[PDB]
């Protein structure tokens, strides 16, 4: 039994000073096992935010991260489900769903998850699973004026992952689940 | 100097409360205000006045009709910006600058106002600018150059004639990348311009160039035929073919089935003409779930 | 709904 958070995008502090409220209620250490970072936390402060959330934390590189070392790519696994991790801004079109099956082809990963488009989506397509939890902050996006603070994590059973997705739609948190089982 | 952050990252919050007629005021009184910090601490203090800038304009629009200049205030928000960023410039800056330079260009793209298009296209000159003149690296000429077809291919603000010359510069500018590999993949990354991309003398409709679509990826693929090494030369052959699949599921009647005959025969030639290694198990894997995608609706040959 | 975490 493992579970995983899985967010990004926070941008703090070029458009978002912190977290919400509810939301930083919500992260406490211990209960996440691991955490899969993908946006540009754009200072080494909320990377230790999120070391101080968890122990295994995987990061990398978005647009917009002075950071040194964080890498473009990468692929991990956890438990046996093989896990990519990419921001996705050199996914083109950045919401492109065709565009991002081909990165899952070239990853060969089943479960490819991205962000840089600030909108929450989780799907299965080809039997492969895909998720973008979007900005934890909630911050600025050009393409998107309605935007909703998210985060997502993901329970890896034994060939099984169970997605809930925490929402600040107004001033409560709303929750929902998407489940897939390995191919 | 990098400590002032949260403190700037505190005051664009709270300051997000008040009146936008007043938030320009503030923006500007913190503009000389914290352009005084120097060429040391303006790296961490400027670009959160750039995105509140742009956030603040956003807001201008939301009240298009409590306000019959939102229009001016808005070419004022973004000459601010513009100011802004050129004083990052100044501090010998390359690789920020550019980004927010890109981010002003779509931001003006989705707003809107009157002559918003002479503003995009004027800070994407400056993101052209910035990437010949001071970015060298390789690795930071790919990725800015992913950044800038990226960012170019959403904006729907532009006219033919403002429209191509960012789509041509691209399509040199990718094609003049230092490395073999980097110079294959970005002109590959440059068809999306000419398929996805839309301008405004189509009435919002993408250009549609099926055409034009395959001259890159076939110049794309006689630089893969330049790459002198088998084992990337293959996976550059894997990756322009995902790119033909990619087009073809997209109604791109010009990418005929006989093209992805001829490219995977080439890929089952020289797939073999590599030995053993965890790279060249990625590589078969990638080729393999390729041919099993072509394989999920079994359409024609 | 069920949470990992809080209500």
């Amino acid at each position: 039994r493992m579970l995983v958070l899985v967010l990004g995008d926070l941008h703090i502090p070029h458009r978002c000073n912190s977290l919400p409220a509810k939301f930083k209620k919500l992260l406490v250490p211990g209960k996440i096992q691991h955490i899969l970072c993908t946006g540009n936390l754009c200072t080494k402060e909320s990377y230790d935010y999120l070391k101080t959330l968890a122990g295994d934390v995987h990061i990398v590189r978005g647009d917009f991260d002075e950071n040194l070392n964080y890498p473009e790519q990468k692929v991990v696994t956890v438990g046996q489900f093989k896990i990519g991790l990419i921001h996705g801004h050199q996914v083109i079109p950045w919401g492109d769903m065709a565009s991002l099956a081909l990165l899952q082809r070239q990853f060969d990963v089943d479960i490819l998850i991205s962000g840089h488009t600030h909108k929450f989506e989780a799907f299965e397509h080809e039997n492969k699973f895909y998720i973008n939890p979007g900005s934890a902050t909630g911050a600025y996006n050009a393409l998107e004026t309605n935007i909703i603070p998210s985060f997502v994590l993901m329970d890896i059973q034994a060939s099984t992952v169970v997605t809930y997705v925490y929402q600040l739609i107004g001033d409560d948190v709303k929750v929902e689940r998407i489940e897939y089982k390995k191919s | 100097f990098a400590d002032e952050q949260s403190l700037v990252g505190r005051f664009i919050h709270l300051l997000r409360s008040d009146d936008p007629d007043q938030q320009y005021l503030i923006l500007n009184t913190a503009r000389k205000h914290f352009g005084a910090g120097g060429n040391q601490r303006i790296r961490f203090t400027l670009p959160p006045l750039v995105f509140a800038a742009y956030q603040l304009a956003f807001r201008y629009k939301e009240n298009s009709q409590m306000d019959d200049k939102w229009e001016k205030k808005c070419q004022k928000i973004f000459s601010f910006a513009h100011q802004t960023i050129s004083a990052l410039i100044k501090a010998e800056l390359a690789e920020l600058p550019l980004r927010l330079f890109l981010q002003g260009a779509l931001a003006a793209g989705e707003i809107g106002f009157e002559n918003h298009e002479t503003v995009a296209y004027e800070f994407m000159s400056q993101a052209f600018s910035l990437y010949e003149d001071e970015i060298s690296d390789s690795k930071a000429q790919l990725a800015a150059i992913t950044l800038i077809i990226g960012t170019f291919e959403r904006m729907k603000c532009f006219s033919e004639e403002n429209h191509e010359p960012l789509r041509t510069q691209c399509a040199l500018a990718a094609s003049k990348l230092l490395k073999k590999p980097d110079q294959g993949r970005a002109v590959s990354t440059c068809a999306h311009l000419f398929w996805s991309g839309r301008n405004t003398d189509k009435n919002g409709e993408e250009l549609h160039g099926g055409k034009r679509v395959m001259e890159c990826l076939k110049k794309a693929l006689k630089i893969a035929n330049q790459c002198m090494d088998p084992s990337l030369q293959v996976q550059l052959f894997i990756e322009i073919l995902n790119r033909y699949i990619y087009f073809y599921e997209k109604e791109n009647d010009a990418v005929t089935i006989q093209v992805l005959n001829q490219l995977i025969q080439k890929i089952r030639e020289d797939l073999p003409n590599l030995e053993s290694s965890e790279e060249t198990e990625q590589i078969n894997k990638h080729f393999h779930n390729t041919l099993e995608h072509l394989r999920s609706r079994r359409e024609s040959p | 709904f069920d949470d990992p975490l809080n209500a």
